[PDB]
């Protein structure tokens, strides 16, 4: 219920993440998938959806983009 | 204290060494691989078990794809599995990995 | 090569149903050893060696040790 103000590498919160994806299995390479993009985006190849920061790692747009619910998956 | 990113291998082993002295790794046992597989962490033993420790393209492509800053090439042949299947072709046993339809291939 | 593997089955097939007992139970250990080369498609012609493979030379390697 009370967040309080998480930060870092624990912040975009794991269970608002865990909500998107049937189980976090899922949501690793759900997120995993999307690094693998905004990686290749560097060099689909779709930009960073969500504003990314001064030096942000790949993974946390990823899961910012989770957060943000501007993905959709589909179980293989 | 010991730490290494890369270094010198051994030649016997593909695997990087043991010990300060030498500037070797350190030993990532069963154990760690078992609770590896109790977190259901795959992608990051499998990564462990080959470009960290075995394939001679694998760590120089991860190098490479570090140091360029592209994606992390995904590890195919282990030196651990071309050693087992040589060594068990070495006492006369035809071992031949087939798909789930189709022809069978060699790793290369 | 002089050996119709069948044969030997369908013999295993009547040894195991009339000769119950010992006989039954030396055929028991025959009987997998021996069907094994029917369901699968590996012939028995591949237990002796015209030609032995040789391991690579890395994984048996010879090379000078320091002094």
């Amino acid at each position: 219920s009370a967040y309080d103000t998480p930060l870092g590498i624990t912040n975009p919160p794991i269970d608002e993440l865990l909500s998107r994806a049937s189980s976090k299995y899922a949501l690793v390479i759900y997120a995993a998938k999307r690094a693998r993009q905004i990686n290749d985006y560097y060099n689909e190849y779709v930009g960073p959806l969500v504003e990314p920061g001064l030096q942000e790692k790949p993974l946390s747009i990823a899961l910012r983009e989770i957060h943000g619910d501007l993905l959709e998956h589909t179980e293989g | 204290i010991h730490a290494r990113s890369t270094g010198p291998y051994s030649m016997i082993t593909q695997q990087p060494l043991g010990g300060k002295a030498q500037f070797g790794g350190q030993r990532f046992g069963e154990m760690e691989c078992w609770a590896m597989q109790a977190y259901g962490a795959a992608y990051t033993l499998q990564e462990l078990l080959t470009i960290k420790s075995d394939d001679t393209v694998g760590r120089v492509k991860v190098y490479e794809a570090i140091v360029k800053g592209e994606n992390i090439p995904e590890p195919g042949i282990p030196e651990s599995f071309k050693v087992l299947l040589k060594e068990l072709q070495s006492l006369c046993l035809n071992v031949e990995v087939l798909s789930s339809d189709g022809a069978a291939i060699e790793m290369r | 090569e002089n050996f119709d593997i069948d044969a030997e089955a369908e013999s295993l097939r009547e040894v195991i149903r009339s000769g119950k007992g010992q006989k039954k139970l030396r055929a028991l250990k025959r009987l997998k050893v021996v069907a094994a080369f029917q369901q699968s498609g590996n012939s028995p012609m591949g237990m002796v060696l015209d030609a032995v493979p040789v391991i690579p030379p890395e994984l048996r390697p010879m090379v000078q040790l320091d002094g």
